[PDB]
């Protein structure tokens, strides 16, 4: 939240990168719409992120695109399933070689449970 | 009980998406100017890894929702410029070239109709995409329903025109497709029709969407007297108490001020890690309708809305995305004298998709979708058995339709 | 690894160790210093447990989300847009894999395409034949049909199609004789 290769930008103020009128993918996330990257020696640039290709078939009433060839492909997903465990124990972390550590946690002993 | 009239309706669905995000930093809040409350707080400092790593988290989470809603295909597609789809129109789910945002006439009537403190340390963290970058999103959904069907989200995309997406709806619940051809110019009004009756409804405040922004800023309001709170002192201004004794004494003093920041700072952060998980749970809901509802046609019953669903119609909403579901209600029915079977020369004659009805004077058969009346044919039916096994079943003469072709 | 520093941590107080503070001082007055240790242990205690209850509800909607998969992916085919991988699921192959689940699926998707000249229905001698699965298409000089799956060019027969009134009441129809299979089988 500073307001200011000086470039003005709307996230902030990053002071170190050019500015292109090109447009390429996301690399860096920034903010408000702002990606950085690292392309042409090379140096760190700032530009307008793109949303994609631009192509739509048009409408017509009279045609139908049927496929003529199939490719199967494989997909792989990787969905987590359980993690570890852990025991700690109430009396062991709080007091390790003491006795008058052992007569102030019985008034707390309701946290134990 | 034959249903003899439909009506179509649509079914408007709110779903939050994501929320705002704010970062609150661990000593700008404890102590703002001050030494000796910058001494007593190293020795707290393991707290503020445990706050710090989970405020980052939040703003992780709520990004990565948003590209799993708005964002599922990796193909921008445009408005063709034929606005031709047999009567249908849909110049309202269409941004407007006139006009510099890409956002339609439904868009900018749901984004009007849902209505210093950074100075502490409350900072905003300012969000990824854009105002405009969801609404091209919603614009390319839009524009590749109408053009594909379902062939945009699982592959290439293929031209189809309107008159036969339709048809392809129908089919998939048990309606024929020649019903459509024979009331299409019904539907197209009807289909018009049910926008204006729910455009005048949304013009006159979205409950689902504004409950979010109002628990999100009841919470801001919360630090805010933790600011003015003593927490069992005299001053809940570190400054006053330094000016008024001596370091040595009012270290008791400081230490409570501390200690009663942290339990509402180990609140706050809990708080919105407990509501994250209402968030997450709404997020894979919403992608859920989206990949399904919208991408394709979903055969669970009671989803994508209420009754028989046909295509989908997904929107932009700030904080949120509106769900255009397109039911398959009927209206009207006629009440018809059954026949579980047919006995003709000792065989018993079963439906294969329809049943035998009757009007009083004579036998047809129909299905159980909608009223069409047929012959008793025997390319519909089948044999099997006699007739002395089945437990209800009447009699009636067989057309015969290929007998005479042969004379 | 957090809670590693939490051992060595004073909570405001002058050593960690509790065995040091009896050691040079008395109990009646260093029970002030006890109780702020126990009391500065039992916060990072409650956050502890805490962060892993929270976290326990992401696993838990990670492990229903895996286990449906398992029984509607692996097991049977699932009729769900999207959701067994990207495109039309044929049958999957689980493995395992440590504190997790490795999915893969076989998924279904076109290649190359081909356009035609569709027909919405055909008019013969003053009906309307509509198709049951299929739809007429046409490569400029005949007129085929066939399903929207995969190109497979057939004749006109009388057993694919059916009559539903007549031809003024279609929007959009064209016109092409029918082969009729059934008449030859009779001369």
């Amino acid at each position: 939240d500073v307001n200011c290769n000086v470039f003005q930008t709307r996230a902030g103020c990053l002071i170190g990168a050019e500015h292109v009128n090109n447009s390429y993918e996301c690399d860096i996330p920034i903010g408000a719409g702002i990606c950085a990257s690292y392309q042409t020696s090379q140096s760190i640039i700032a530009y307008t992120m793109s949303l994609g290709a631009e192509n739509s078939v048009a409408y017509s009433n009279n045609s139908i695109a049927i496929p003529t060839n199939f490719t199967i492909s494989v997909t792989t997903e990787i969905l987590p399933v359980s993690m570890t465990k852990t025991s700690v124990d109430c009396t062991m972390y709080i007091c390790g070689d003491s006795t008058e550590c052992s007569n102030l946690l019985l008034q707390y002993g309701s946290f134990c449970t | 009980a034959i249903p003899t009239n439909f009506t179509i309706s649509v079914t408007t669905e709110i779903l939050p998406v994501s929320m705002t995000k704010t970062s609150v930093d661990c000593t700008m809040y404890i102590c703002g100017d001050s030494t000796e409350c910058s001494n007593l707080l190293l020795q707290y400092g393991s707290f503020c890894t445990q706050l710090n790593r989970a405020l980052t988290g939040i703003a992780v989470e709520q990004d990565k929702n948003t590209q799993e809603v708005f964002a599922q295909v990796k193909q921008i597609y445009k408005t063709p410029p034929i606005k031709d789809f047999g009567g249908f129109n849909f110049s309202q789910i269409l941004p407007d070239p006139s006009k510099p945002s890409k956002r339609s006439f439904i868009e900018d009537l749901l984004f009007n109709k849902v209505t210093a403190q950074k100075f502490n340390g409350l900072t905003v963290l300012p969000p990824l995409l854009t105002d405009e970058m969801i609404a091209q999103y919603t614009s390319a959904l839009l524009a590749g329903t109408i053009t594909s069907g379902w062939t945009f989200g699982a592959g290439a995309a293929l031209q189809i025109p309107f008159a036969m997406q339709m048809a392809y709806r129908f089919n998939g619940i048990g309606v024929t497709q020649n019903v459509l051809y024979e009331n299409q110019k019904l539907i197209a009004n009807q289909f018009n029709s049910a926008i204006g009756k729910i455009q005048d409804s949304l013009s006159s405040a979205l409950g689902k969407l504004q409950d979010v922004v109002n628990q999100n800023a009841q919470a801001l309001n919360t630090l805010v007297k933790q600011l003015s709170s003593n927490f069992g002192a005299i001053s809940s201004v570190l400054n006053d108490i330094l000016s008024r004794l001596d370091p040595p004494e009012a270290e008791v003093q400081i230490d409570r001020l501390i200690t009663g920041r942290l339990q509402s700072l180990q609140t706050y952060v809990t708080q919105q890690l407990i509501r994250a998980a209402e968030i997450r749970a709404s997020a894979n809901l919403a992608a859920t309708k989206m990949s399904e509802c919208v991408l394709g046609q979903s055969k669970r019953v009671d989803f994508c809305g209420k009754g028989y669903h046909l295509m989908s119609f997904p929107q932009s909403a700030p904080h949120g995305v509106v769900f255009l579901h397109v039911t398959y209600v009927p209206a009207q029915e006629k009440n018809f004298t059954t026949a579980p079977a047919i006995c003709h020369d000792g065989k018993a004659h079963f439906p294969r998709e329809g049943v035998f009805v009757s009007n009083g004077t004579h036998w047809f058969v129909t299905q159980r979708n909608f009223y069409e009346p047929q012959i008793i044919t025997t390319d519909n039916t089948f044999v099997s058995g006699n007739c002395d096994v089945v437990i209800g079943i009447v009699n009636n003469t067989v057309y015969d339709p290929l007998q005479p072709e042969l004379d």
